[PDB]
């Protein structure tokens, strides 16, 4: 029940913070890899 | 690699 | 019956089989933009508040709207396809339903152009140099001979973003189901 | 911590790749017509976006009607719905043993993630009638009504059908609770690995069952799979199904396993709830046309498989309850006719005295003498033959009409006899004891003892039978037939215990 | 011909196919492919666009809206000869008995109309089984529709292996079998007993039983029109044969519960209890479609389910308004004890006349009919004051009656496993004389389990002679 | 935050409303404005384009086409807490007695999931009410459903109050009363019995149990959602305090009436007898809700009206489903006098077993029932031809049979009015002391008439001496 | 004329007049047609209004003008209805004169709540 509950703690968290940090993250390589990935099924298309 | 490097990034942090 | 003439998009329900009615009487004799064109000049004319609104209320006596529809198709001089179409609509009394039958009429139409009815979603409002090379693979990426027709919309809800439904093909590099995968895979 | 971080950062691909989707109309009571998936397969599980799956059935030229498994909260109108590509699917393995198992493979019992190895479809063609071979092998259940009047076969389908609050799940868990003799000795042809699918139950009945069998200590043969009332009505629908494919999969790979289907008619009833909501014509009793259809695939998945195909067999014994005893409702008259075994209790002999219920004439099993021991054949056919002569002529001289030696001897026999057949909750006996006690009853030594005494009988019998006689035990049970010598030797050890019982 | 069409909308049997170019007419046969088994869908209505509603027999899981069938102008054609004989076909036509295809030169459709009424035949000869019961209550008759009823747990499944066994063997011509939705374990034991017995045989074409077996877990459209199968096979066995043929069609309310599963789904108003309105009308094409004419003599003896012993059912009903002689398997006279539990004061036969078996028959069958149904009424008088008041005559034909009733129990050769004893054969002119020498009253003073599973009278004296000395 | 749409629709609890840009999800609560009392709808179903299908909980009279409607965003947060005891409440969370708004911290939410099976108790504590017909026959669970099914005017809501009257004091648990569709008048008269038995103080904060009251005259809306509203106060006083509450419905076949109105409204097709198709999983939900976990404890008296003394009822079938201990309080045992009219062959429960209840107690119990069962065929033979056919066993298992049925019954505290008799608490081993000594007959001499309306075996005996001595 | 307050029957039936537009009309309510008669706005639906007669619909030609009163079905009501013969809905059959009612009592309120209400 220890490592249960702490696990459920870390992974809560977890999201937690990448909610927070990815919320307000924008570098445009995001929606560059996102052109490449279109750019690839294009290719295997 | 996107997201998830950043999500190892912050499992290492909680870690 | 007759040999009616497939459609390329299966609009179904009531509005859609008085449209692959006049799709496929417009394809047998061949004046398919034409009838398109004057079905939007129809919408135009029963969007207008007198006569939308001498149709709408019953109690203006069936014949009378007959009449006053084929004395609208003689004024204006409509071709032989959508003055039996409207006279139709009229007699059945499905005049309610007949700006849909022209949304459904041209759809069909816009998919015998070819058109694919592209949505996008980056999330963010997005600049004019990714929007031209995202239709430049877009339009690589579709098929041979079809154009498209795309339209974004935007949310800060969805992080990261870039969804991308084509033809019902839909791409999803979205932040958010990125996190929702990761999300099903952390939990087990 | 880190093996966590790395198996949470490999395990999922995030491979993206294009995919059929379409957007949601009316997501009414579970059901979602969805337009767009214009090829979408027959009944295919598909997955809402909030990460739920559902089942596309009733493909129609406008939508396809997809029933959720499992909340309605979690779905509006307009969201994505993306096909997974295959038919929905069980995953089977033998180290699903022991562990609870949520209806599609989810296991809600908290002791981690199912190591499952041979995925395998759910809605399987059954067998035909080449690689099926008849019942041989006999499946006892430890009751001595059961395995004396209607015996089973490792091979076989056999309902327990009565009213509500009888003793059916109490019979299915004395049939569990048999086996446990059979797993941990020594042929493999003689163990147990059971399915017990518990549908539309609670899930404190099921925690208690479980409760029963880790104490019994169960966990080998059992494989419980609850779909219980808070599931979804395709959770309880698919459930009875999975079962059947975990048990198609030690079948096949040639293990004799066993399914009890705990509360049949919450199927029936959870399909009712399907098809009305999915707007399908009502038929009997609001249940639509293909019930029959729905528990007749789900019921001939069982029966003894070739000689060639490995010789695993199934045993399918669905429970089902009827409402005031009514037989002739349309799901026990459906489920009568697929079956041929079925066990029927009336209650007032639940309330009259005799445990398991069986009120009998109404049960019946085809396979009859061929799914039992040698012994028990040799001893318990002209035990049957008396009970229905008792019961005749205790319907006619109810009042006493005509009295002679024959009629007290029959209602004697008879009498004594049904004190036989009594037998207490949770506490089954091997095969050897059962014609050790109705040798004990059948053939004389018991017609004039006093009727209120047989349990004390019963008792102190198999005290002594168990003091000092296991290895006579050991030659009955293993020689099959009980022989000549065993015969008078269970003459003499019943008439030595009819002295010490009248002592 | 060959027309190809698009699924549309699939739901179990129920599946619409879109043709705008040829329509299949009504009742027809349409292959779906990209399946990697064979696909068949019986054509039914053709709603407009042109719409075929067709019921799909095989199990519709994964069928992809927009697929394409090929369309045959068969209503269902079957592969059907001499060479189908010791070989397990289902309704689509096709061996499921894993022993190759089926090496026929002509085929036959399944879908015809009963014959005409200048074709029908007008002889009437009794045909002896062997049973007590059957032989003088009712028998039955060469070239005559023969129907036994029952419940379930009633007996008609060993009656119909006494009827296979023991008529099947003393026949020199043909057999079919349609098994229509009955569980696989007992046409598996039909099966494998028919190949040790000898009228299979796996070696050469020394057959004379056909098979056709739909199981019980098929969607409607293969559960229904399997038992229209069997007719083909048997209507091809007696057509242009030339020979006597007769066809055990077990267990025709299948075909009932077909027809409402697919009425349900097929968009038609529910009728009484909640079967099909087309049910008397379909059942009596495939009910007049079985039956002996001038050209060939087929005799169809039906093995047919009632719910929970409900004879007023309407399916039922019309079955017995399409006999010729029927049998009654109650569950009563086994609660009792007398196996299979016939009723025979609920039973008919159109042979029972006094012109057609004889006097002697007719006469010590309506005697045995008559003290048996005194005994019910006689019966409710001792069940509340006993067998102490009746009269010496009344409590005389009690006992005489009740013994009958024991005397009509005979152990059947194929249940020597039920009950231990071996079973023997009683002809007809035995079972005439005993129950003649029951009433006559020579054995009034003999107990009634002497009389309970015998044979002839001669087994009754050697019974009554091992009970008491 | 919320969403303004439209109401385009109205039948009742069935209202339409129009969402073109903020469409909100299944199971929520909206509020209708313009109106004198705030008309919170319960989103379903989306059908069309913009179609939530709400359903309404209140007057549905003044509302017009057209009508703008605010969607909060949420399911129905009532308020629960410490603050919620002594004090009444209705489905939205409205104090309805006039005392003030609740004054706690936090809401719960209406609607919730199950306990899963992770996590569920399996321990079955006898629960003794003092009731010799329950604690014989199908002594309670504490921590488990018990179910009181039964007719109109059988006497469940008099058995209710003996449950609150008896076992209620015992509990130190904050125990919860849920009044689903009854009459107003058993509310007031069971609010002002809580005020005076000093259950609940209105000048302090250390009352005992909470009250929901949605009775029947409500519409059906309302009256669906009663049982959430009772149940997630005595889920959270479960779950976020740990105390072992005690959770009183009143009658959940109302729960399952409106929801059948409703549906009948919803434009469900009818499922059998003229239920919804959705009766197995709406109460499978709700009942699943009402369970001992691990966290803490419920014991929950839910009272189950049958629909004209159907059994064979789709609603009270499930819900003999879904129980641990039930009772069925029947009718014909009242029209041969014996209050409650509980029959106990119908009425079982699960902790009856000798590996809990001891051997004492089940061979009494299950002697009792095999008594009455003998005494049911010999009572057919008995009204067809008479007590004059039946020889000295038949009629010593009569004898012992009404004397039993006679004994089975007794006089309760709060049905004192009806009656003449005081309040008879009898305790366990008295009751397995008197029936143990009425089944092995040593009182073939006491009449018939000394073991009705008794209590202890002792009450019988001198009911007997004192019926000989006004005798004498 | 106004479909916002008057309205047009579509078709009388069995026992409900479905009356075209009447958009400012609201839930149950006591709508008046011009036969003289009275009825009740049942379910409202977004071509029509549902509105059950009191009366018999032989007196209901199709499209008679329907007209909004503008309350919820009431009664008149009060003390000077005491030793009276009256309709369900208020008008005096007994012949001798017409009511002097001045309040006007609605048909369809709730049942007090648990407070209110005391003990018999
Ligand atoms: N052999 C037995 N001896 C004593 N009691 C029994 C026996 N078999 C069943 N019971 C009783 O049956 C009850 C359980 O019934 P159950 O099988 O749960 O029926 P259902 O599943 O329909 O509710 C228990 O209360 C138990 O006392
Ligand atoms: N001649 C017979 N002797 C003994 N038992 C028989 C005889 N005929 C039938 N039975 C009984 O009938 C049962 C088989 O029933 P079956 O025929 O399979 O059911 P159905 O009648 O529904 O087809 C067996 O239990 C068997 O004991
Ligand atoms: N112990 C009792 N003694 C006498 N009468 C009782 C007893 N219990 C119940 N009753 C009778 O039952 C009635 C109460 O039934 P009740 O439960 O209020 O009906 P409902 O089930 O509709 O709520 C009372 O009128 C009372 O006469
Ligand atoms: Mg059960």
């Amino acid at each position: 029940m220890m490592r249960q509950k702490e696990q459920e703690h870390m992974i809560n968290w977890v999201e937690k913070h990448v909610v927070q940090s990815i919320s307000a993250q924008q570098e445009k390589e995001t929606i560059a890899k996102c052109i490449a990935d279109l750019k690839l099924l294009a290719k295997k298309a | 690699q996107k997201l998830f490097v950043d999500k190892i990034r912050e499992y290492r942090t909680k870690r | 019956f007759a040999k009616l003439v497939r459609p390329p998009v299966q609009i179904y329900g009531i509005e859609g089989r008085y449209a692959t009615a006049l799709y496929s009487a417009a394809s047998k004799q061949n004046k398919l933009e034409q009838v398109e064109k004057e079905l939007l000049r129809v919408g135009q004319i029963l969007k207008e508040p007198k006569m939308a609104a001498s149709l709408m209320n019953p109690y203006v006596k069936r014949s009378v709207k007959v009449k006053s529809l084929n004395d609208m198709t003689a004024k204006e001089k409509f071709s032989p396809l959508t003055s039996n179409l409207i006279n139709l609509l009229a007699e059945n009394g499905r005049l309610n339903n007949t700006p849909a039958v022209i949304s459904a009429f041209s759809t069909m139409m816009s998919v015998h152009r070819g058109e694919v009815p592209c949505t996008v979603t980056t999330a963010s409002p997005l600049d004019e140099a990714t929007l031209t090379e995202l239709k430049t693979v877009l339009k690589s990426f579709l098929s041979k001979g079809q154009v498209l027709k795309l339209e974004v919309k935007i949310d800060p809800s969805i992080m990261g973003g870039m969804i991308v439904r084509i033809g019902e093909k839909y791409v999803d590099m979205s932040a958010k189901t990125k996190i929702q995968k990761l999300s099903r895979a952390m939990r087990e | 911590v880190s093996s966590i971080l790395e198996e949470r950062i490999l395990g999922a691909d995030t491979s993206v790749d294009l995919e059929e989707t379409g957007r949601v109309l009316s997501i009414g009571d579970g059901i979602a017509r969805v337009h767009g998936l214009r090829n979408v397969q027959a009944e295919e599980m598909v997955e809402f976006s909030s990460g739920l799956k559902g089942m596309s059935l009733n493909l129609e030229p406008d939508n396809v009607g997809v029933v959720v498994f499992g909340n309605d909260k979690l779905i509006k109108e307009g969201d994505i719905v993306k096909r997974t590509g295959a038919i929905v699917d069980v995953p089977v393995g033998e180290e699903l043993l022991g562990r609870v198992v949520d209806a599609l493979g989810n296991a809600i019992d908290g002791k981690g993630p199912i190591g499952s190895k041979a995925r395998r479809r759910v809605g399987l063609k059954a067998p035909g009638i080449i690689p099926r071979i008849s019942v041989r092998e006999p499946m006892q259940t430890g009751i001595k009504a059961v395995d004396s009047l209607v015996p089973i076969g490792r091979g076989q389908r056999e309902l327990i059908i009565g009213d509500r609050q009888t003793g059916k799940t109490s019979i299915a868990i004395d049939t569990i609770i048999n086996q446990k003799r059979f797993n941990d000795g020594t042929d493999e042809k003689k163990k147990l690995y059971c399915i017990y699918v518990a549908i539309g139950q609670k899930r404190s009945t099921v925690a208690q069952l479980v409760k029963r069998l880790t104490d019994a200590d169960a966990m080998k043969y059992t494989i419980v799979v609850s779909a219980t009332a808070s599931d979804a009505a395709p959770l309880q629908y698919l459930a009875p199904y999975s079962g059947c494919s975990m048990g198609e999969y030690f079948r096949d790979n040639g293990k004799h396993a066993l399914i009890i289907y705990d509360d049949l008619s919450k199927q029936a009833v959870a399909y009712r709830q399907m098809s009305l909501l999915l707007r399908r014509p009502p038929g009997r009793e609001a249940y639509p046309g293909d019930v029959f259809y729905l528990h007749s695939r789900l019921l001939e998945r069982a029966a003894k498989m070739n000689d060639a195909f490995g010789g695993g067999s199934l045993t399918a014994l669905p429970v089902i309850e009827t409402q005031a005893g009514d037989v002739s409702a349309y799901i026990p008259t459906n489920v009568i006719s697929i079956t041929d075994g079925q066990i029927f209790l009336e209650t007032e002999l639940f309330y009259k005295g005799i445990r398991p219920a069986i009120n009998v004439g109404l049960s019946v099993s085809r396979v009859g003498s061929a799914a039992q021991t040698r012994a028990m054949k040799q001893v318990a056919g002209t035990m049957k033959l008396e009970l229905a002569q008792y019961r005749e002529v205790a319907a006619f001289a109810q009042f006493g009409s005509d009295l002679d030696a024959a009629t007290q001897q029959l209602l004697s026999r008879g009498v004594r006899l049904t004190e036989l057949l009594k037998q207490g909750q949770y506490s089954p006996m091997a095969i050897e004891e059962q014609v050790a006690v109705i040798y004990a009853g059948v053939r004389g030594y018991l017609d004039k003892l006093e009727p209120s005494k047989i349990t004390k009988f019963e008792n102190a019998f198999l005290s002594h039978v168990i003091s000092q006689h296991q290895t006579l035990l050991g030659k009955i049970r293993t020689d099959g037939k009980i022989s000549e010598e065993a015969d008078a030797k269970l003459k003499e050890i019943v008439t030595n215990f009819l002295a010490g019982f009248e002592a | 011909g060959g027309a190809t069409g698009r699924i549309v909308a699939v739901i179990g049997a129920v599946v619409d196919v879109q043709f705008d170019e040829g329509l299949p007419p009504i009742l027809n046969a349409l292959e779906v492919q990209g399946r990697e088994t064979r696909l068949v869908l019986e054509v039914a209505q053709h709603l407009g666009e042109s719409t075929v509603r067709t019921i799909a027999m095989d199990g519709t899981e994964g069928l992809v809206r927009g697929q394409k069938v090929l369309d045959s102008g068969a209503p269902i054609r079957i592969p059907v000869g001499p060479e189908t004989l010791g070989r397990i076909m289902n309704v689509i036509g096709e061996p499921i008995d894993e022993r190759g295809p089926i090496k026929t030169k002509q085929f036959a459709a399944i879908h015809a109309e009963a014959p005409e009424f200048v074709e029908m035949s007008v002889e009437q000869e009794i045909l002896v089984t062997g049973i007590k019961v059957v032989d003088l209550l009712a028998p039955y008759a060469k070239g005559g529709k023969i129907g036994l009823f029952g419940g379930a747990g009633v007996g008609k499944t060993v009656l119909i292996m006494e009827l296979i066994n023991n008529v099947a063997k003393a026949h020199g011509g043909y057999s079919v079998f349609a098994g229509v939705g009955e569980r696989t374990r007992e046409g598996n034991d039909l099966y494998h007993e028919m190949i040790e017995s000898g009228v299979i045989n796996l070696k050469d074409a020394t057959s004379k039983v056909a098979l056709v077996y739909g199981q019980m877990n098929e969607p409607p459209g293969a559960r229904a029109r399997v038992a229209l199968t069997g007719l083909t096979v048997a209507e091809y066995f007696r057509d242009q044969e030339g020979q006597d043929v007769l066809l055990f069609i077990d267990n025709i309310f299948r075909f009932t519960q077909a027809g409402s599963e697919v009425s349900a789904l097929l968009g038609r108003i529910p009728s009484a209890v909640g079967y099909q309105p087309t049910l008397a009308t379909d059942m009596g094409t495939m009910q007049e479609r079985i039956t002996t004419t001038k050209k060939g003599s087929i005799t169809s003896v039906q093995a047919i389910y009632v719910p929970a012993d409900d004879l007023t059912d309407p399916a039922p009903a019309t079955t017995f308004a399409h006999l010729d002689a029927t049998t009654v398997l109650s569950r009563a006279i086994a609660e009792l004890g007398i196996y299979p539990a016939v009723d025979p004061l609920d039973s008919t036969s159109r042979i029972m006349d006094p012109n057609i078996v004889g006097s002697e028959h007719y006469d010590v069958a309506r005697g045995v009919q008559k003290i048996l149904q005194d005994y019910k009424s006689l019966q409710d008088i001792i069940a509340i004051l006993g067998m102490d008041e009746l009269s010496e005559e009344d409590k005389l034909t009690v006992s005489r009656a009740r013994k009958i009733q024991r005397f009509l129990s005979q152990p059947f050769q194929v249940a020597e496993v039920f009950t231990g004893h071996l079973g023997k054969l009683v002809p007809l002119k035995e079972t005439i004389k005993g129950f003649q020498q029951i009433l006559a009253g020579e054995f009034d003073h003999l107990p009634e389990q002497a009389f309970y599973m015998v044979g002839p009278i001669e087994e009754a004296v050697a019974k009554a002679d091992k009970l008491a000395e």
